[PDB]
């Protein structure tokens, strides 16, 4: 009874028939290697996007950035790696600056919570304040 | 070669004794760095490369043929180190090496 260890953490007479021989001399084009390192790269799963999702306390993961000009950051971002992915200075494929007016796209952030208000005080701060305005003390 | 040019001598003369030609490596042994262990930390410089064998395994296809964008970026890190260093020291054992006498290099 092998045991498989755990990805993660969680709670707690001749022989010899003829024929076969190794003679043929035979190269592949195009060839086996740059084959298998280009494969390799297009099977790679897709980057989790949790931005402004709640996290094990409640509070919305992510930073205080405003809707519209998160998306915007995380264009030149993109074409930045393309950049560098070519090996070159600019990449001739962008995801920003195009001729298209993308003013009112929208992308995910920290900024807002489930219940569509504003994050300037972490949630769980807000339930403490909350709760502890209806305490009462030991008479003297 | 400089084995095959020794062993010759006509009239007695010895033409191209051994002791009369300077290999391309003894400017680079002279410094106390040798060169070629100098140019062995460029991965140190380059970015997202943490060794000299993967920095080999980067820059070189698998058909051990440079890539040209690759291959220039080293060069950009190359030229410094053979342009400041080598140079001197090069002039220095050129310098001394006439005044001391003719010489194959």
């Amino acid at each position: 009874m092998k045991r498989i260890p755990r990805k993660t953490k969680g709670k707690s007479p001749a022989t010899t028939e003829p024929g076969t021989s190794n003679r043929e001399q035979y190269k592949a084009r195009p060839g086996i290697a740059s084959v298998q390192r280009a494969t390799e790269s297009a099977e790679m799963p897709m980057k989790n996007n949790d931005e402004g999702t709640p996290d094990k306390k409640g509070n919305t993961k992510g930073d205080l950035v405003n809707e519209h000009s998160e998306a915007k950051d995380e264009a030149d971002e993109a074409t930045k790696k393309q950049a560098k992915d070519t090996d070159k200075s600019k990449a001739q494929v962008t995801y920003s600056d195009t001729g298209i007016n993308n003013a009112n796209e929208l992308s995910r952030s920290g900024n807002v919570d489930n219940e569509g208000g504003s994050n300037q005080k972490p949630m769980s701060t807000r339930i403490a304040e909350a709760t502890s305005a209806i305490v009462s003390k030991h008479p003297a | 070669i400089m084995r095959v040019l020794d062993s010759i001598s006509i009239l007695g003369i010895q033409i191209m004794p051994r002791a009369h030609v300077v290999d391309s490596d003894e400017v680079g042994e002279q410094m106390e760095p040798t060169f070629e262990q100098a140019v062995m930390e460029i991965y140190k410089g380059i970015a997202g490369v943490d060794s000299l064998d993967d920095l080999i395994k980067w820059v070189l296809n698998s058909d051990l043929i440079p890539h040209d964008d690759r291959l220039g970026q080293l060069f950009q890190a190359f030229l410094p180190l053979a342009k400041d260093l080598l140079a001197p020291m090069a002039r220095k054992f050129y310098d001394n090496s006439m005044s001391e006498g003719r010489l194959l290099t």
